[PDB]
């Protein structure tokens, strides 16, 4: 089961 | 034993081709189970395993699909940014192509608990960021990375990939261990069988031949009267065989006459004892 | 910085001249991600089937790209792969020791 991340980099 | 679930998301730009490009997919150890590709019409997260085309998906979560295409959607976007910022922090054109990739999962113990988590990624190829096993700090590779540790420690990211790790993570990780028990846990071993091929008057090959094994990992090595010849023979990577099992081949030259002199030691989590075996 | 593409060439099951059996070509090592991967019959391209785009722990690439073949003493098979690291294309010719 995925997870994009909070913000970008 | 020791499993994992890992994401792989590789992102990459086409300066004119049009809008950057997003992939992702899912492995449960050495098998792949979910995919997901921003140039298809109408693009959803798709199961690429026969266990996660099963009644018990919807009965667990009605909603799979609809929210594992959310979120990759989601990080197709992010990534979409992550490409434009890397450039500024680079100082790079918008002519070349460049990459970005993030791999994340978590490894559970035979205890069956968060054993360690994972959140890595790289630019170009080459190491960018990626989360101690703290799970707090990060190890940035150089001065553009050190921006995006900055941002991401003053922001307290790092809390929101803890508790994906600590709650989610683990526990869909259980789950397909589980549900797909009989492709993931059920470890069919390698049949192996030794090939005889003259190659002159001085050297006859002997192949060493693995087949039909999962998982990938295994140690396949020739020996002469009890001592390993590991740096005097060739020794391919290890390579799927297309139906989810791995293929490997070890190769020694021998004198003809001396071939009941080597023997193959094969070693894998599916064998009741290490298999020996000798030419004919 | 380019990272060139490791080819092996190899059937799913031991060749036969005569038995349907499954080509394959696996294209492991490389970075960046685009690269042409054809199999050949007789140096003239078959229709063929890409793994979804995958990484390893040093961030370099691998494809597998298959297809139905049957082995013949009159065809030759072989892989084609162009990549940014290479200088132009390289062939690799099926053998079924390889």
């Amino acid at each position: 089961f995925p997870q994009s991340a909070p913000h970008g980099v | 034993g020791p499993h994992s679930l890992r994401y792989f998301y590789t992102s990459v730009s086409r300066p004119g081709r049009g809008e950057p490009r997003f992939l992702a997919v899912g492995y449960v150890d050495d098998t792949q189970f979910v995919r997901f590709d921003s140039d298809a019409p109408n693009p959803k997260a798709e199961p690429r395993a026969p266990w996660m085309q099963q009644p018990w998906v919807e009965q667990e979560d009605p909603e799979y699909f609809h929210r594992s295409t959310r979120i990759f959607k989601g990080a197709a976007q992010i990534d979409r940014g992550n490409l434009q910022t890397l450039r500024g922090y680079y100082n790079q054109s918008e002519d070349g192509s460049h990459t970005i990739q993030r791999m994340f999962g978590c490894d559970l113990g035979p205890d069956g608990r968060l054993l360690r988590g994972y959140n890595q990624y790289a630019y170009d190829g080459a190491d960018y960021i990626a989360l101690n096993e703290d799970l707090t700090s990060w190890t940035a590779a150089d001065m553009a990375a050190q921006i995006t540790k900055r941002k991401w420690e003053a922001a307290g990211d790092a809390e929101h990939y803890r508790s994906y790790l600590e709650g989610l993570c683990v526990k869909w990780l259980q789950i397909y261990l589980d549900k797909g028990k009989e492709t993931l846990q059920r470890a069919d071993p390698p049949k192996a069988h030794v090939t005889h091929h003259p190659v002159s008057a001085r050297e006859v090959t002997l192949r060493c031949w693995a087949l039909g094994f999962y998982p990938a990992d295994i140690s396949l090595t020739w020996q002469r009267d009890g001592e390993d010849q590991t740096q005097d023979m060739e020794l391919v990577e290890t390579r799927p065989a297309g139906d989810g099992t791995f293929q490997k081949w070890a190769a020694v030259g021998v004198p003809p006459g001396e071939e009941q002199r080597y023997t193959c030691h094969v070693q894998h989590e599916g064998l009741p004892e290490p298999l020996t075996l000798k030419w004919e | 910085e380019p990272r060139t593409p490791k080819i092996q060439v190899y059937s799913r099951h031991p060749a036969e001249n005569g038995k349907p059996n499954y080509l394959n070509c696996y294209v492991y090592g490389f970075h960046p991600p685009q690269i042409e991967i054809d199999l050949l019959k007789n140096g003239q391209k078959m229709k063929t089937e890409q793994s979804d785009l995958s990484f390893s722990k040093d961030w370099s690439f691998y494809l597998l790209v298959h297809t139905d073949f049957t082995p013949s003493t009159v065809d030759e098979y072989s892989c084609r792969v162009n990549h940014s690291s290479l200088a132009a294309p390289h062939m690799v010719k099926w053998d079924r020791n390889n």
